[PDB]
């Protein structure tokens, strides 16, 4: 940080290293110190690894030390919240939401569907006994 | 079954007792009002096919209640791929000469698909296996149904957390293990042909048949029951056939 | 196809990521997450990324244990080839984020310095919990500060998220904070803030 009528004053961190970017023997003649100045080094010349936008779909990034966190909508989900919930109805994942069977349709919507003694509710998901004694369910309870 | 407790009367309305000349011989499930699914090795010392009888509704083996349902067994039907002495595809199905009628305590199990058995069923971690076998390794069979919860284990896992036994039958993609290495809980002998059942959102499902293990509940060791999701196709064929004129049929697997 | 290794849980703030080799050749991996007594639920389906974000997973119970197990899969689709990874416990093994000081002040002949709430990945009724909402006394917060014109240095530490400290009159004073979790014996410090001056 090199301008020589701006050099006649004693060091100063504001003016140096906040309001300029200071080289880390700069910011050691203000520090002295070894530890201390290692420990401003250390954050001050690391970046801001947020500056990329890394966080998709809307997320909000926060820096770290080499290294960001970012927070998704509750609708997403990933490092840097690329994966849409959405877009994951699939018989794989916990059965397509399914009661029964599920089958998977590419292209289109999954479909579930159910076991002989059983139809398939209105809402596409859900099943209801057909008969009296349907199998797989222990009535002496219900 | 080593280690479970009482199942309450009527609470596991699908089991099988199977009994040979009046004698207890082996569980099975009931799947739908005419088949029973077993254990091929069940029926290894078989002589006297004609006189083998399905009990449903049973409980308390030394009382009768007028929930117990008895039919002779028509026919008993196992894969050719099986040997008499081997653990490898261990079932059998097994046709009821009349129907039972359901009830309160008499239920069938559902057999799933096989895509839902393999990609959802299996990932449910515990399951219930039941019956009348021993309550000890080498020890008295129970007198009233009992029921065990047990975890299953992929066969990956089953083979790197089982003690090594020289000369020990192979786990094949026809099984699978689940249960509990620290000798504590186990199915056992007199527990085969009977149900490993799953219960997932709201219904229950055959998953497995009690069939082999080193000892009951040893430590270092699982039991092994047969993966039923590799003959669903099997089942559902054969209980769309005609009957023939002998009990035992070897039907052609797969 | 060939079984994942080197699975590894990468975890700050509660956002958690387990991560593995190789890079996929011909093959595609799916992730299960479980309890040790809970079902297994599967993530990252089919994907060709060698990492999987689980933060959705852990964050309903931070103090449960978790396993994962990562299966291979070969192209164009018997059990599948996997490996289990170690167990993960969120509470006891996250890494605490770097901290920002919010700001400083001078009251009296002391001053104030307060630490910026640390947002965590656990969500409350459409809020995420600070790391002081999830951990409440296990966590306090260390300031690391000192008089410039002095050797050495002091230390304070707060139990909530301001720290109230003596200064010498007509001073500067520079400080940096560390999120600790004093009851841990491994990773039990974040790393330290940047430097804030007066
Ligand atoms: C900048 O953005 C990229 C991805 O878009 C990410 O890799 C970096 O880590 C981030 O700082
Ligand atoms: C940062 O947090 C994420 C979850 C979104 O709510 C953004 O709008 C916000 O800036
Ligand atoms: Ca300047
Ligand atoms: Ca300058
Ligand atoms: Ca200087
Ligand atoms: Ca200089
Ligand atoms: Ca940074
Ligand atoms: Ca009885
Ligand atoms: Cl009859
Ligand atoms: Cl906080
Ligand atoms: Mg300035
Ligand atoms: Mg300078
Ligand atoms: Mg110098
Ligand atoms: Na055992």
């Amino acid at each position: 940080a090199n301008a020589f009528l701006e050099e006649l004053r004693p060091g100063s961190l504001e003016r140096e290293c906040k309001e300029e970017q200071c080289s880390f023997e700069e910011a050691r003649e203000i520090f002295k110190d070894a530890e201390r100045t290692k420990l401003f080094w250390i954050s001050y010349s690391d970046g801001d690894q947020c500056a990329s936008s890394p966080c998709q779909n809307g997320g909000s990034c926060k820096d770290q030390l080499q290294s960001y966190i970012c927070f998704c909508l509750p609708a997403f989900e990933g490092r840097n919240c690329e994966t849409h919930k959405d877009d994951q109805l699939i018989c794989v994942n916990e059965n397509g939401g399914c009661e029964q069977y599920c089958s998977d349709h590419t292209g289109t919507k999954r479909s579930c569907r159910c076991h002989e003694g059983y139809s398939l509710l209105a809402d596409g998901v859900s099943c209801t006994p057909t008969v009296e004694y349907p199998c797989g369910k222990i009535p002496i309870l219900e | 079954i080593v280690g479970g407790k009482v199942c309450p009367k009527g609470e596991c309305p699908w089991q099988v007792l199977l009994l040979v000349n009046g004698a207890q011989l082996c569980g099975g499930t009931l799947i739908n009002t005419i088949w029973v699914v077993s254990a091929a090795h069940c029926f290894d010392k078989i002589k006297n096919w004609r006189n083998l009888i399905a009990v449903l509704g049973e409980h308390d083996l030394s009382e009768h209640d007028g929930d117990e349902q008895s039919r002779r067994v028509a026919q008993v039907i196992i894969p050719s791929t099986y040997v008499p002495g081997t653990t490898n595809h261990d079932i059998a199905l097994l046709r009821l000469h009349q129907p039972v009628v359901l009830t309160d305590h008499v239920v069938p199990l559902c057999l799933p698909e096989r895509t839902f058995s393999e990609r959802t069923l299996a990932f449910v971690r515990f399951s219930l296996v039941s019956g009348w076998g021993q309550l000890l390794d080498r020890g008295a069979t129970a007198l009233e149904l009992m029921v065990l919860n047990v975890p299953r284990l992929m066969t990956q896992d089953c083979l790197q957390q089982s003690r090594k036994v020289g000369d020990s039958p192979n786990i094949t993609e026809y099984m699978f293990c689940a249960g509990y290495s620290d000798g504590s809980k186990d199915s056992c002998k007199g527990d085969s042909g009977g149900p490993h059942a799953t219960h997932y959102r709201g219904t229950w499902y055959l998953t497995g048949i009690v069939s082999w293990g080193q000892g009951c509940a040893t430590v270092g060791h699982f039991g092994v029951y047969t993966r039923v999701s590799q003959y669903i196709e099997w089942l559902q064929k054969l209980m769309r056939s005609e009957p023939r004129p002998g009990v035992l049929l070897r039907a052609p697997f797969p | 196809t060939v079984a994942a290794y080197n699975l590894t849980w990468k975890s700050t703030n509660f956002k958690t990521i387990l991560e593995w080799e190789p890079k996929p050749v011909n093959q595609v991996y799916t992730v299960q997450i479980s309890t040790k007594s809970g079902d297994w639920k599967s993530k990252c389906f089919y994907t060709t990324d060698t990492e999987c974000d689980l933060t959705d997973e852990i964050v309903k119970d931070v103090k449960q244990t978790y396993l994962a197990r990562v299966f291979s899969y070969p192209a164009g689709n018997g059990e599948p080839l996997y490996e289990n990874s170690p167990e993960f416990t969120p509470y006891l093994e996250t890494n605490l984020g770097q901290p920002t000081i919010q700001s400083f002040e001078q009251v009296g002949t002391k001053v104030n310095v307060t630490v910026e709430d640390e947002r965590t990945l656990v969500r409350r009724n459409n809020t995420f919990l600070s790391l002081r909402d999830v951990f409440g006394k296990d966590l306090i917060y260390t300031l690391y500060y000192w008089k410039s014109s002095s050797s050495g240095k002091k230390t304070a530490k707060t139990n909530t998220n301001e720290f109230l400290i003596d200064v010498d009159k007509g001073e500067n004073y520079c400080f940096s904070v560390q999120a600790v979790i004093p009851s841990r014996t491994v990773n039990r410090k974040s790393t330290d803030s940047p430097v804030e001056c007066m």
